[PDB]
């Protein structure tokens, strides 16, 4: 697996420059010519797709777009689960109000922040 | 500028062939023409039909005769040519497969 990671700088596109104009060529064609190999997979990440110029990304070579949306409050709720783990220390207060519960303390503290930032 | 042996023939001989010398500098022997040196791109052919203008490896062009076997098929520009800059002559071209044709159509 190659992992092209901000393809902003590279590849991006060759009309508007304002050699990296000889860039996207070679690649397209090393690309077509290890197409036939079923194990090879290449995998690209970048912040602006607009800056990508369609050609490496027309059906062929980048035939798969996949779009990381924003976080929701299931999504949130999820993401503060895997930081907010029963591990860290607690104190006393919060958690004698669920009798020592370390999973159903932290869980409602989740539940609580999530709706105090999407409100 | 040699004097040719009575046993070579001074009009059998072609432009570009590498000939044999002796310690008199006399020319008994010619041999074939070179195969290894600098690959310079062709960029134009002049009006003479003798010289060519090419391009070296360090985008420094030159002009330089053509050989006799480069003198159907036609030569045309973007062709790959081995030369000897102190020489000045082109003796043979290096086929070269292009990808561009390809990815067009």
């Amino acid at each position: 697996i190659v992992f092209f990671d901000e393809m902003d700088s590279i590849f991006r596109t060759r009309g508007t420059g304002v050699v990296e104009t000889t860039v996207v060529p070679q690649l397209l064609s090393e690309i077509d010519g290890v197409e036939g190999l079923e194990n090879v997979i290449v995998i690209g990440a970048s912040n602006r797709e607009d800056m990508i110029d369609p050609a490496i990304l027309r059906p062929g070579r980048l035939d798969v777009k996949i779009k990381i949306e924003r976080p929701d409050a299931e999504a949130a709720q999820d993401i503060y689960s895997k930081y907010l783990t029963e591990f860290l220390p607690v104190h006393a207060d919060d958690l004698a109000e669920f009798d020592g519960d370390r999973s159903a303390c932290i869980k409602a503290m989740i539940e609580k922040v999530v709706d105090r930032m999407y409100a | 500028r040699l004097t040719c042996s009575p046993n070579i023939d001074a009009a059998s001989l072609k432009k570009g062939q590498t000939v044999r010398l002796n310690e008199a500098l006399t020319v008994v022997e010619a041999g074939t023409f070179e195969a290894v040196g600098e690959i310079s791109t062709l960029r134009e052919i002049l009006a003479d039909g003798h010289r060519a203008l090419v391009v070296g490896h360090a985008d420094e062009e030159r002009v330089v005769w053509l050989a006799d076997p480069l003198i159907p098929r036609k030569l045309r520009p973007g062709d790959s040519l081995l030369v000897d800059t102190k020489a000045g002559y082109a003796f043979e071209r290096i086929p070269k497969a292009e990808v561009e044709d390809l990815v067009l159509e």
